[PDB]
RNA sequence: GUGGGAGAGGGUGGUGGAAUUCCCGGAGUAGCGGUGAAAUGCGCAGAUACCGGGAGGAACGCCGAUGGCGAAGGCAGCCACCUGGUCCACCCGUGACGCUGAGGCGCGAAAGCGUGGGGAGCAAACCGGAUUAGAUACCCGGGUAGUCCACGCCCUAAACG
RNA sequence: CCGAGGGUAGGGCCCGUGACUGGGGCGAAGUCGUAACAAGGUAGCUGUACCGGAAGGUGCGGCUGGA
RNA sequence: CGCGGGGUGGAGCAGCCUGGUAGCUCGUCGGGCUCAUAACCCGAAGGUCGUCGGUUCAAAUCCGGCCCCCGCAACCA
RNA sequence: UAAAAAUGUUCA
RNA sequence: UGGUUCGUGGAGCCAUGGGGGAAUCUGGGCGGACCACCGCCUAAGGCUAAGUACUCCGGGUGACCGAUAGCGCACCAGUAC
RNA sequence: GAGCUAGCCCUGGCCAGGGUGAAGCUGGGGUGAGACCCAGUGGAGGCCCGAACCGGUGGGGGAUGCAAACCCCUCGGAUGA
RNA sequence: GAAUGCCGGCAUGAGUAACGAUAAAGAGGGUGAGAAUCCCUCUCGCCGUAAGCCCAAGGGUUCCUACGCAAUGGUCGUCAGCGUAGGGUUAGGCGGGACCUAAGGUGAAGCCGAAAGGCGUAGCCGAAGGGCAGCCGGUUAAUAUUCCGGCCCUUCCCGCAGGUGCGAUGGGGGGACGCUCUAGGCUAGGGGGACCGGAGCCAUGGACGAGCCCGGCCAGAAGCGCAGGGUGGGAGGUAGGCAAAUCCGCCUCCCAACAAGCUCUGCGUGGUGGGGAAGCCCGGGUGACAACCCCCCGAAGCCAGGGAGCCAAGAAAAGCCUCUAAGCACAACCUGCGGGAACCCGUACCGCAAACCGACACAGGUGGGCGGGUGCAAGAGCACUCAGGCGCGCGGGAGAACCCUCGCCAAGGAACUCUGCAAGUUGGCCCCGUAACUUCGGGAGAAGGGGUGCUCCCUGGGGUGAUGAGCCCCGGGGAGCCGCAGUGAACAGGCUCUGGCGACUGUUUACCAAAAACACAGCUCUCUGCGAACUCGUAAGAGGAGGUAUAGGGAGCGACGCUUGCCCGGUGCCGGAAGGUCAAGGGGAGGGGUGCAAGCCCCGAACCGAAGCCCCGGUGAACGGCGGCCGUAACUAUAACGGUCCUAAGGUAGCGAAAUUCCUUGUCGGGUAAGUUCCGACCUGCACGAAAAGCGUAACGACCGGAGCGCUGUCUCGGCGAGGGACCCGGUGAAAUUGAACUGGCCGUGAAGAUGCGGCCUACCCGUGGCAGGACGAAAAGACCCCGUGGAGCUUUACUGCAGCC
RNA sequence: CGAUGUCGGCUCGUCGCAUCCUGGGGCUGAAGAAGGUCCCAAGGGUUGGGCUGUUCGCCCAUUAAAGCGGCACGCGAGCUG
């Protein structure tokens, strides 16, 4: 049955997007913790 | 006249529609800067802030002439009277001899090929628009300004109509179709004559979807509705309210007055 | 046919004043009201009485008559438009073309019903005050339909000469 | 092939009966008021309308079969 | 079983709360008005205050025991 | 436009 | 109203949203209501090292661990998942 | 966090084939004119049967399942809220 | 050693359950160390609005090829969507971007907010929308309207020639648009042919037969036909297009008009290009220089912005025409013809799925397009079947119980049961023929029936043709034949009577409730005059509304019919410029602390002081509420009548043991052989009652109740049979649970239901198939109950605040 | 209470006796036939329906009779619910 995930491209970059983190406050402050952390991705990814 | 359905599906049988003879000639609106896109949805940026609102047929604005007072003593060919799906009322199609069209909300009697104008200069005749001092006391007037060169907000639903008692200083005295009775400033404009297709409050919906074409969403009690929900809601099946009646927010909602009291338009009213 | 006459005959649109009620302004006091007698009620939060100004509804005094018109029901301020019936004279025109009328169709006071409006006065129901052995009556103070208009029904009556 | 009748099914007319229920007629001396007949002590009657233990009361119009 | 209310002339109710005094309406009895009946008028009689004790000098009245009256509660699994 | 006033068993 | 130990308390002092509203040293503020003496200091402009704090980084010690311990990672972990 | 779910906004798409037979017309009849009654034409409908599709009514299976809601039979709607 | 402790390892159950849809397999060859499982061939079965093709999303090399199989494959594997390696995705005309705007996002200005930030004009961003130039074949192991072949277009820049006042982001036109139903022409697609072209075939009795088998196309500019869509031409004036215009818009008038012409698509034709079966011989050849014609059916597509009707009244901007403005007219555009110029990104492969969403090659979920033939009325339905793809990755046997899915059954026939639950009967089309009731539409497909094959003859209409043959499409009438049977297979209701609730279609608790619940048209009350009320927000602002009382919000009631009574004492709300009360504040009589004083400070009485409360009235489709006791009639009974008490008033109409009645299976009546259910009545209605509506109501209902008829394993009562498991063999191989175990019965005893204590009785050791009584059997540190001065959600005339409003 | 799933039905029963029936027996106000009461005796039997969820009852038609109890008001790792 129609189950939770349901991908579509454009919609993870324009959501968890980094031009999308970036606007928020608190997007930014995501960015910090995650690159603070020393993550190899700050953003989901999914290419184009 | 409203037509009536024979019962051939309940639903329809309490069914009626509008009597259409009066428009016709013209049905497409009159595309010259008379239509514009209308914007269309329940809220304001985020929530509901009206409950129950959406759905419903697609549906054009024509920009309609609220103030006459622009082409003063410029005199009109009515060119035909149509359909407007945003109010009650129907709206004329008039051409002036400038050449320029407008749309005008269309009142009784109203007929095809009727010279018609706006000024203090013009003749008390139906669909003219005088500024209210100019006008003969006691006559049936409708589309009226209310601060003079704000347009008109009066009197403009299917068959309303204000009437004029006399006047007093500047002032003239309304009894507005609420019944009120408002000193009304003579500056303001008013165009003559009840407002028609008054068969309207005559129709019938007659089942439940019609409603949702005009996009009035269904609608529910409080009662059904949880405690915390609503005043009313709650209650091991079934209960009076509860005392006292009361809107999902809090306000008493038999008779609890409401205007603001120290309001400076209070002083002009009387009813 | 011609030429004249009288009439609240009917439908529509407009309009005049008197009076009642309410609103406002003024002035002015202690009672007004109502009854067989009272009380209920109203009023010193300033009523009744008087003056001015405004709204609204309904009905139209005098003329009015024991009068007139209409087939009946019925019709009464004034004006105009539309329209019915009727009498008279002239004796001109048609040539018995007539009377009645089972059905059918039409109209039809009041109350009553539906859809809108309107609502001053009155007033079924209803509340109160009395009266009475009891008053669900008669009398009194209130009061909703209704009474009014448009359209659509009902279509009965001591619809009686 | 018709065909008496039998069967199946659904109708219409009529008669009898039925707990219970509506009003009616009639039966010397039961109870409650007294509406009407003399302005029957609110003139009467009437069509309608609502109301009331009951006759009845009131509204609206009508008659005179009263003044 | 529980909690609270009430038994007062013949009928319906007052009187008990801050003990000494039992009142209203109807009825009933005598007497009037009428020719009579009701109505009305004038007069009067009528109560162990459910009961068994005890508090007080005094108890319908304050206190416990029962007898009937009337109401409210009797829930969770 | 008149005050407050109900009633009278059956049969001859 | 906040600050101070001060939670209205005899409650001043320091700030200050609202109202009123001076003077320039015979001018002003304070010394815990308030006056009187006696003293302290000079408001409504500003800058100013040092001693103080922390340690992503480097160095040295460790009656600190010794791979279920010690940082989540002694091992291409903040990964695989 | 509304890439599931609920609502709304903009923009596109989809709904086989059957079966009833509204109004309007057109003709005839009717009347003073009408109301109106007949056939024929006409395709109305939160109309009916029935896929697709949207649901999930009753029963059975399943219950460390094929599946953390599934399968079989049956059933609601299907130009409309 | 104990924390249902933490991590890791390894046991038990177990060689057990299971190996993921009952669409299905068999054999002969090969390859190999070895294969039911890989390759080939011949049979057989399954899908086919498909389990078949083409896209979009998502995935992301899974594609192709050469080597391999350790692990992944629930068995095997010589195979693979697996490991290693190498190849593979070619565009000016396809999709997206150097075009446009939609919601919405952002956002110069401008407004707002302690900060972070929030609104917001123009503008820009934003698309399966508007705009825009490619069709057909061929090649690769794997790519192509992308390479190549043929035919056909698009833009820019430049040059030449010929024409014109050229000229904007500005003006106007246009783009531009709903639903439903249809006209005519075509086209896609398909069915025939005694015609054309073909290898072959007579095979078992017969047929060389207008026999059987197979195929008889596709694209294509200019020009031309055939269907249509768009479209009046004029000349003057002009107070409008925020007029800058000879453009548009308005008027006034010679002509013309169910037209003609101009113009733009569709389709046919077209120079010519390409394709071209079956079969047979090893994907290729041959079948060939293949044939490539006629007729019939025919769209949901094309001409299309076509027409008609209806209302709930149906995007924007650009490209595209046109008009002028600055400016420039050696400019500049416009029309031909030439040359040149034409980028960035995606092109593999899966794609209803073993390559996407579900941890799994998970019987689930996934948007668009094509979806052949025959028959059944039609159809994307059903049965078989083209093309094309499959046999679903564990098998071989045996045939017990038992389980699932399925078929049949004597006589009966709901006797089963909470309930005919389940299953059965019914079941398509055509024609008869159908009741009460009704709001006249319905109820109706009511019921109850008859027909339903094939053969021959006669006969009526239509479409295509030419009125005439064919070819299809709707009929009517006669005779005759065969069976148990003709919608002979498959897909297609059981019917009725009568209550309850809700009017009706609709909606809901995704995962136990689809309903008498919610919604619904309609009814009433109330608020709101418009910078409306109300809602969201600190505000700005926005919704309401680019609306305006025949309008908007709140509340309840719920089609429709007949109706909706009495009490405002109390609570609420509404109305009362008199009063009582009242806070700051005003006011200061009078008092006090200090100083030698001027003074500086404290308290402080009358009085003047708002809303609110009090008080006065009003208001029920505002919250609410609508009694008791005793007596009475010439038989008894009953009580029209009376008395008295209390209330704010004391339940009217209509219903009534009712979804409401406790006593109650109330008491009669009906139905039944028998009925605590049901229907009809009565009515001491413990606790009906009028818009938390009252009483009714046709039609509706996967709603709840009662009764018939029909038919049946539901049952008396069971039996037989089919397949899929269960059992046996081979292969792979789990689980919860588990103090350890050498784990019998009775009567007892024991913390009161002992295998483990006592007495006694039985009892060789070990398994396999079964059954389930016990191990107070497993599972979830009981949901119930209590406890915790534990926690939440909810309410109000609990307390204290706060937002809001006065 | 780190849970011993509750009524009724169905299926399968087993045991007790204070025996409903059948077999013995003593009294009887036992003439006979029927009965009454008490004693011995469960070996085996101890029906089908209507109503209600019902156990229980009350009815219909029978019968030799239509017994009463215990077994966690026997039995849900057997079913129903
Ligand atoms: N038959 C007359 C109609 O019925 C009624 O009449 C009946 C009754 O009303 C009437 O009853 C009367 C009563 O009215 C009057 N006030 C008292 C009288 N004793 C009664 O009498 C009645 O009952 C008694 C027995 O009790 C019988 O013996 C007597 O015959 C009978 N008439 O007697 C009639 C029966 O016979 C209506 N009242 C009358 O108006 C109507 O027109
Ligand atoms: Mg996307
Ligand atoms: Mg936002
Ligand atoms: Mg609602
Ligand atoms: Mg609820
Ligand atoms: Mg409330
Ligand atoms: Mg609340
Ligand atoms: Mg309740
Ligand atoms: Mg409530
Ligand atoms: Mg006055
Ligand atoms: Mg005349
Ligand atoms: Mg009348
Ligand atoms: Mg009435
Ligand atoms: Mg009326
Ligand atoms: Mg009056
Ligand atoms: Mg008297
Ligand atoms: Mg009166
Ligand atoms: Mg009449
Ligand atoms: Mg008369
Ligand atoms: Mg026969
Ligand atoms: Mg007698
Ligand atoms: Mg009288
Ligand atoms: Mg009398
Ligand atoms: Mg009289
Ligand atoms: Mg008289
Ligand atoms: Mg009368
Ligand atoms: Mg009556
Ligand atoms: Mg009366
Ligand atoms: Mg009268
Ligand atoms: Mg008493
Ligand atoms: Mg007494
Ligand atoms: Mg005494
Ligand atoms: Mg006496
Ligand atoms: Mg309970
Ligand atoms: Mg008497
Ligand atoms: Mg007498
Ligand atoms: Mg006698
Ligand atoms: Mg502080
Ligand atoms: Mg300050
Ligand atoms: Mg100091
Ligand atoms: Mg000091
Ligand atoms: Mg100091
Ligand atoms: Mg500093
Ligand atoms: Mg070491
Ligand atoms: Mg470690
Ligand atoms: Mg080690
Ligand atoms: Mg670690
Ligand atoms: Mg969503
Ligand atoms: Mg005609
Ligand atoms: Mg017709
Ligand atoms: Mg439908
Ligand atoms: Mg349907
Ligand atoms: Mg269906
Ligand atoms: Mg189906
Ligand atoms: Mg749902
Ligand atoms: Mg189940
Ligand atoms: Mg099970
Ligand atoms: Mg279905
Ligand atoms: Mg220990
Ligand atoms: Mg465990
Ligand atoms: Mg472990
Ligand atoms: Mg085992
Ligand atoms: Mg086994
Ligand atoms: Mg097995
Ligand atoms: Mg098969
Ligand atoms: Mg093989
Ligand atoms: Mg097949
Ligand atoms: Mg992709
Ligand atoms: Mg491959
Ligand atoms: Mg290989
Ligand atoms: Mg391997
Ligand atoms: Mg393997
Ligand atoms: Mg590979
Ligand atoms: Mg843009
Ligand atoms: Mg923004
Ligand atoms: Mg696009
Ligand atoms: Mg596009
Ligand atoms: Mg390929
Ligand atoms: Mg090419
Ligand atoms: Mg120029
Ligand atoms: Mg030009
Ligand atoms: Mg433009
Ligand atoms: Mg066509
Ligand atoms: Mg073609
Ligand atoms: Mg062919
Ligand atoms: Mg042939
Ligand atoms: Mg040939
Ligand atoms: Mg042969
Ligand atoms: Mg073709
Ligand atoms: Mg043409
Ligand atoms: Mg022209
Ligand atoms: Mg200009
Ligand atoms: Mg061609
Ligand atoms: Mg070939
Ligand atoms: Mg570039
Ligand atoms: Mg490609
Ligand atoms: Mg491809
Ligand atoms: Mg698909
Ligand atoms: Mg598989
Ligand atoms: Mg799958
Ligand atoms: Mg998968
Ligand atoms: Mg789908
Ligand atoms: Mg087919
Ligand atoms: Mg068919
Ligand atoms: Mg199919
Ligand atoms: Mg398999
Ligand atoms: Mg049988
Ligand atoms: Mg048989
Ligand atoms: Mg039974
Ligand atoms: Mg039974
Ligand atoms: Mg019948
Ligand atoms: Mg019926
Ligand atoms: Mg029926
Ligand atoms: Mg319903
Ligand atoms: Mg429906
Ligand atoms: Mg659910
Ligand atoms: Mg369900
Ligand atoms: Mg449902
Ligand atoms: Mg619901
Ligand atoms: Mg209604
Ligand atoms: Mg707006
Ligand atoms: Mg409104
Ligand atoms: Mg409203
Ligand atoms: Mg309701
Ligand atoms: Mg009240
Ligand atoms: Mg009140
Ligand atoms: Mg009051
Ligand atoms: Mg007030
Ligand atoms: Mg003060
Ligand atoms: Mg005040
Ligand atoms: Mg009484
Ligand atoms: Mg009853
Ligand atoms: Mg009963
Ligand atoms: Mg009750
Ligand atoms: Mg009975
Ligand atoms: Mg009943
Ligand atoms: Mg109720
Ligand atoms: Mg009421
Ligand atoms: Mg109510
Ligand atoms: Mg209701
Ligand atoms: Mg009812
Ligand atoms: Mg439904
Ligand atoms: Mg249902
Ligand atoms: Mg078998
Ligand atoms: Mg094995
Ligand atoms: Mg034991
Ligand atoms: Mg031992
Ligand atoms: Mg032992
Ligand atoms: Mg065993
Ligand atoms: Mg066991
Ligand atoms: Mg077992
Ligand atoms: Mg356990
Ligand atoms: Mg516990
Ligand atoms: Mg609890
Ligand atoms: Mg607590
Ligand atoms: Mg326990
Ligand atoms: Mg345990
Ligand atoms: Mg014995
Ligand atoms: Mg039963
Ligand atoms: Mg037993
Ligand atoms: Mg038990
Ligand atoms: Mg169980
Ligand atoms: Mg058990
Ligand atoms: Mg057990």
């Amino acid at each position: 049955m129609k189950r939770t995930w349901q991908p579509n491209r454009r919609k993870r970059a324009k959501t968890h997007g980094f031009r999308a983190r970036m606007r928020t406050p608190g997007g930014r402050k995501v960015l910090k913790r995650r690159r603070q952390k020393g993550r190899w991705r700050l953003t989901p990814a999914v290419r184009k | 006249a409203v037509k009536k359905f024979k019962p051939y599906t309940p639903s329809r049988r309490f069914m009626t529609v509008a009597d259409f003879s009066e428009i016709t000639k013209t049905e497409p609106e009159k595309s010259l800067v008379k239509p514009l896109k209308k914007t269309g949805g329940r809220n304001n940026q985020g929530r509901i802030t009206v409950r129950f609102r959406g759905g419903g047929h697609k549906r054009l604005y024509r920009i309609i002439d609220f103030k006459r007072w622009d082409k003063v003593g410029i005199p009109a060919k009515v060119a035909a009277i149509e359909y407007d799906p945003n109010r009650s009322a129907r709206i004329a199609l008039l051409h002036y001899v400038d050449g320029e069209k407008r749309y005008i909300i269309a009142p009784d009697g109203l007929q095809v090929g009727q010279q018609v104008v706006a000024g203090p200069d013009a003749p008390i005749q139906v669909g003219n628009a005088l500024p209210l001092r100019f006008i003969p006391v006691g006559t049936v007037v409708h589309a009226v300004e209310l601060e003079p060169k704000k347009g008109a907000k009066l009197a403009r639903a299917a068959g309303t109509s204000a009437q004029i008692q006399g006047r007093e200083g500047d002032y003239v005295i309304l009894r507005l179709p609420s019944g009120e009775l408002r000193k009304v400033h003579g500056e303001c404009y008013a165009t003559v004559g009840a407002v028609g297709n008054a068969d309207h409050k005559n129709i019938v919906l007659g089942k439940a979807g019609r409603s949702r074409w005009l996009g009035r969403r269904p609608h529910v009690r409080g009662a059904a509705m949880n405690p915390v929900d609503h005043p009313h809601g709650g209650g091991e099946g079934r209960a009076p309210r509860g005392r006292p009646p009361a809107s999902p927010w809090g306000w008493q909602t038999k008779g609890l007055k409401t205007r603001k009291r120290r309001k400076p338009s209070s002083r002009f009213i009387i009813a």
